[PDB]
RNA sequence: CGCGGGGUGGAGCAGCCUGGUAGCUCGUCGGGCUCAUAACCCGAAGAUCGUCGGUUCAAAUCCGGCCCCCGCAACCA
RNA sequence: AUGUUCUAACGUUGACCCGUAAUCCGGGUUGCGGACAGUGUCUGGUGGGUAGUUUGACUGGGGCGGUCU
RNA sequence: AAUUCCUUGUCGGGUAAGUUCCGACCUGCACGAAUGGCGUAAUGAUGGCCAGGCUGUCUCCACCCGAGACUCAGUGAAAUU
RNA sequence: GCUCGCCGGAAGACCAAGGGUUCCUGUCCAACGUUAAUCGGGGCAGGGUGAGUCGACCCCUAAGGCGAGGCCGAAAGGCGUAGUCGAUGGGAAACAGGUUAAUAUUCCUGUACUUGGUGUUACUGCGAAGGGGGGACGGAGAAGGCUAUGUUGGCCGGGCGACGGUUGUCCCGGUUUAAGCGUGUAGGCUGGUUUUCCAGGCAAAUCCGGAAAAUCAAGGCUGAGGCGUGAUGACGAGGCACUACGGUGCUGAAGCAACAAAUGCCCUGCUUCCAGGAAAAGCCUCUAAGCAUCAGGUAACAUCAAAUCGUACCCCAAACCGACACAGGUGGUCAGGUAGAGAAUACCAAGGCGCUUGAGAGAACUCGGGUGAAGGAACUAGGCAAAAUGGUGCCGUAACUUCGGGAGAAGGCACGCUGAUAUGUAGGUGAGGUCCCUCGCGGAUGGAGCUGAAAUCAGUCGAAGAUACCAGCUGGCUGCAACUGUUUAUUAAAAACACAGCACUGUGCAAACACGAAAGUGGACGUAUACGGUGUGACGCCUGCCCGGUGCCGGAAGGUUAAUU
RNA sequence: AGGACCGAACCGACUAAUGUUGAAAAAUUAGCGGAUGACUUGUGGCUGGGGGUGAAAGGCCAAUCAAACCGGGAGAUAGCU
């Protein structure tokens, strides 16, 4: 039976990618928090 | 004409269709078409702002000439056509200079008829004149509200307005609703009633026929829960309250017109 | 099991609440009018107020018990 | 105070011209309205559309009934 | 009565025997006219009842074919305490 | 290796998504694999993905996004014009054979095609951010013409049979070939050509649209398939030689016809209906400004270029989504035989598998099935479950009805095989031959050959002929809802929701209404025969009385009454 | 012609049995409904939490819904265990 995660690379990048984060100030704030914490993988692009 | 279907299935028993044999059967005139994709009742926020709209058949917009501002050049009706965007039929006319245009088809118009607009046009159905040149008592349609703006009143199938009086710079009109309204006498009007007067005798016959026109189902307020509608709730069928809209406004009698700009032009309300 | 309202000429209703006094319509009885009856007109009679106790100078009336009458409630279980 | 007229504020989701290669916007001409409409402050009415809350205790279990000095 | 408490009302039909069913009666605790009334052909993985066929549903179980259960070798949990 | 079993509209073969080395070779077996493992999608090492034509990238746009200025907003920001992005759609071009352990429309062989640059020659009006054409579009239905494909015959090679027969109407196998190029056929659409003029296409136009003459009556466009070539080639059964036993090398016959035939192609066609069926570019054409013995355009030839990224492998799955090597889910394409209406079902082909614990035994009891004396719903809340019916053709079929239905009502009869009618019929297809002409992929006649039901009569076997698989139980009364639909993903599918129809009511357009501090947007590029809200719910017969209460609508004399003064 | 009929693919989910530390955090087996349409499906897009969407069940909004999830106020408060 159909589960919730149906992978799609294009939709993944368009929803959570780097350029989607950078497009709004709240996305940029997400990136700032993740840099301050020190995540190795900053977004889903990597 | 008006044709009843034979009851060979439960979805056909009550269907009444209006069929016109004189409508064109080919494709429409390509230079006068545009696309118009559907909204779903959604506005630019993406929210539903009008309910019960969606789906239906794909349609192409026919550019109809509502202004009729090509004066002094006679035109000939080429063919009547079906228009999916409105209840009336539209006629394709050809001007003596080689230009083609769509107009609302008045009652009695047929291929080969002569029409023309302007102040000197003859008093015949399909001709457009400023309303100060049309005799008092005439039946006109596609009436303008501001000079040069384009016709806006009496555009549905079978409708018309009547010029009841003329006094100075204004003419008094009787609209289909029964309201008596005052309009500038330089506005244009087209003589005669809008054609396809039997459009209202149509019976859809089944739910799908309404879904083909992009109408989605209406859920009654009493069928919901109180969190959804003021009418919701109850053990069994309970109403016990004054009828209102989904947003709490009384919906049987309460008047909603509030416009003081245009109150000066209203001579009588429709009653 | 429990609350609320009632019992007044023969019938249906007032008067009770602020205890001093019983009214209204119909019915009954007597007389008229009519050939006669009904209708109509005139006059009169008729209830000690469910019952038993209390309070009071005085109880249909206020308080209590009892006998009937009606209504409501009797849920979660 | 009311009414009538006017135009110059103001409106125009009428027409035309320009920026312009543009059904936004702005500027210009003209028409139509016109001190109305509309907006700000103050103010009466309405307002489960929305919001914050209250809705007693005793009790041979609680409710109903009764009670509370 | 998808509504009737008393109630398995009463009468009729069906059954050997029918608190259900069908037809009536009217005493409607507490139906009723677009929070529609009364009918209604066709339709329904809809509710109730009856009949024919059919049968291991049952009287009342018997035998048989396979997968486990049982024994041997290998691997090897769990709730609980 | 030989037997046996299973799938075969998949449990075979490919694409897309998704994964990312799982692909191939050598080696190892500690851990992983529900057991052992010498094996593995495990560990370690090495190898492997080749493009002008496939895809991306590229040009073009849809929904939608972003959005210079702009409008609007306490700030953050919201919306939107010019623009610019965004495929799931439009736009140039390649096929066959061979080859690796692992890639191939990419490598090799053969044969092709497209776009662009440059140069030369010949001729010449070129030119756009503008005009026009085109691209360019629905559902259903009906054929007619074909092919893929299959069957049979012919031909070629081989065989003469473990047990009765088998030199023949016998058995096995093969009988294949592309793009391109040339023909322009079945068939579809459309009259053509030349002048003259014109309020139209924002200006111009020789282009498109319109008008009037003259003339000719055939021109044009599209088009599957066949045929010829490609191809004296390649491939090819099978032989002959090596094998270091996985296979390598050489050679290589026939390679035809008839019939049947798609859900594929002609066909973006045709017919019909209403619910009336993208856009933009590439492309063709027209001119403006401009240029002008230039530039540019057209044609032929020569030459150069076509970059970059993907390409292994899985892909109804042990590699994707489900924590698992998980009875689940996952879009598109291909589509053999016999029977059959069929992509159902049964047995098979090509191909692929036997599902990663076995061995015994033959207790109760549980699960999944088979059969059952006599009875036949007595069971039970209830015929739950099971049993039963089940096909085709013909006969026959009630109440009721909205005249369509009910209806497959109910019920019944025939059904195999063999022969004859008829050495194979009615029908379908169709060669040769002959005769014509605008001569060709032509017309007429002609019928050899091939294919071929259905029926009747007669006979015949069995208990049984729709023999398996497959495949309605039927009728009677009644409540509710008209009906097809929808719903509580995961205890409720209904009488609930919806519905066509009905009524009330609001709404005159900058509409009411809704989303939004606003600008705006939807309603609607709609205009009262329209749009919103509410209730009822096909259809038939109907829908009675009450305006005291509450609400709404209208009124505006009087009483009361805010800020203000 | 048809929200026509019978019936596979496909989309559902009416009944029964099994399973219930399952093969499976909703399935399997045998039957069952629709199956040219108010049909189904791929890819992309839009609507955001007192908000959306809802042929309406308080259904659905990532196994979570009479108010999602994550972080913060925060060591909320707890006459209670
Ligand atoms: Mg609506
Ligand atoms: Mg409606
Ligand atoms: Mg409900
Ligand atoms: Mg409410
Ligand atoms: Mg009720
Ligand atoms: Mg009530
Ligand atoms: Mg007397
Ligand atoms: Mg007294
Ligand atoms: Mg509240
Ligand atoms: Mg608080
Ligand atoms: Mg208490
Ligand atoms: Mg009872
Ligand atoms: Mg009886
Ligand atoms: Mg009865
Ligand atoms: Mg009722
Ligand atoms: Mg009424
Ligand atoms: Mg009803
Ligand atoms: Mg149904
Ligand atoms: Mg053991
Ligand atoms: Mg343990
Ligand atoms: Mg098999
Ligand atoms: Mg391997
Ligand atoms: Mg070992
Ligand atoms: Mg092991
Ligand atoms: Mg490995
Ligand atoms: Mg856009
Ligand atoms: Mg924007
Ligand atoms: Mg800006
Ligand atoms: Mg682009
Ligand atoms: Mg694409
Ligand atoms: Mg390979
Ligand atoms: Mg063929
Ligand atoms: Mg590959
Ligand atoms: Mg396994
Ligand atoms: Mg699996
Ligand atoms: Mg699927
Ligand atoms: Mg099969
Ligand atoms: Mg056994
Ligand atoms: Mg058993
Ligand atoms: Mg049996
Ligand atoms: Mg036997
Ligand atoms: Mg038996
Ligand atoms: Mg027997
Ligand atoms: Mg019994
Ligand atoms: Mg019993
Ligand atoms: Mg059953
Ligand atoms: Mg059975
Ligand atoms: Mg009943
Ligand atoms: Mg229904
Ligand atoms: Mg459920
Ligand atoms: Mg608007
Ligand atoms: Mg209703
Ligand atoms: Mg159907
Ligand atoms: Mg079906
Ligand atoms: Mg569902
Ligand atoms: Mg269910
Ligand atoms: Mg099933
Ligand atoms: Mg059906
Ligand atoms: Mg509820
Ligand atoms: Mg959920
Ligand atoms: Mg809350
Ligand atoms: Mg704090
Ligand atoms: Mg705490």
């Amino acid at each position: 039976m159909k589960r919730t995660f149906q992978p799609s690379v294009l939709k993944r990048n368009r929803s959570h990618g780097f350029r989607a984060r950078m497009a709004t100030k709240n996305g940029r704030q997400v990136l700032a928090r993740r840099r301050a914490k020190g995540r190795a993988r900053l977004t889903v692009s990597k | 004409a008006v044709v009843k279907c034979k009851p060979t299935s439960p979805g056909r028993r009550h269907v009444v269709k209006v069929v016109n044999p004189e409508l064109h059967k080919g494709k429409p005139f390509a230079p006068l078409l545009e696309k118009n994709s559907k909204s779903g009742g959604r506005n630019n926020n993406g929210r539903i702002t009008t309910r019960h709209i969606g789906g239906g058949h794909k349609q192409a917009y026919r550019i109809v000439d509502f202004k009729r501002n090509k004066d002094g050049i006679p035109a000939v009706v080429e063919r009547l056509e079906y228009d999916p965007n409105r209840s009336a039929n539209i006629a394709l006319v050809l001007y003596k200079d080689g230009e083609r245009r769509y107009i609302l088809a008045p009652k009695g118009l047929k291929a080969g008829d002569q029409i023309q607009s302007g102040v000197d046009a003859a008093i015949k159905p399909g001709n457009t004149l400023p309303m100060r040149n049309i005799p008092v008592g005439s039946t006109v349609h596609n009436v303008e509200m501001k000079p040069g703006k384009g016709g806006q009143l009496a555009r549905s199938a079978g409708t018309y307005v009547q010029i009841v009086a003329r006094d100075g710079a204004y003419v008094t009109l009787r609209l289909r609703s029964g309201e008596m309204r005052k309009v500038e006498a330089d506005c244009r009007a087209t003589l005669g009633e809008v054609g396809n007067a039997e459009h209202m005798l149509r019976v859809l016959g089944k739910a799908g026929a309404a879904r083909w026109r992009g109408v989605r189902p209406t859920v009654r307020g009493t069928a919901m829960n109180p969190v959804d509608h003021p009418h919701g709730g109850g053990e069994g069928r309970n109403f016990g309250k004054h009828p209102v809209t989904p947003w709490g406004v009384q919906t049987k009698g309460k008047k909603t017109r509030s416009n003081k700009r245009t109150d000066k032009f209203i001579v009588r309300r429709r009653s």
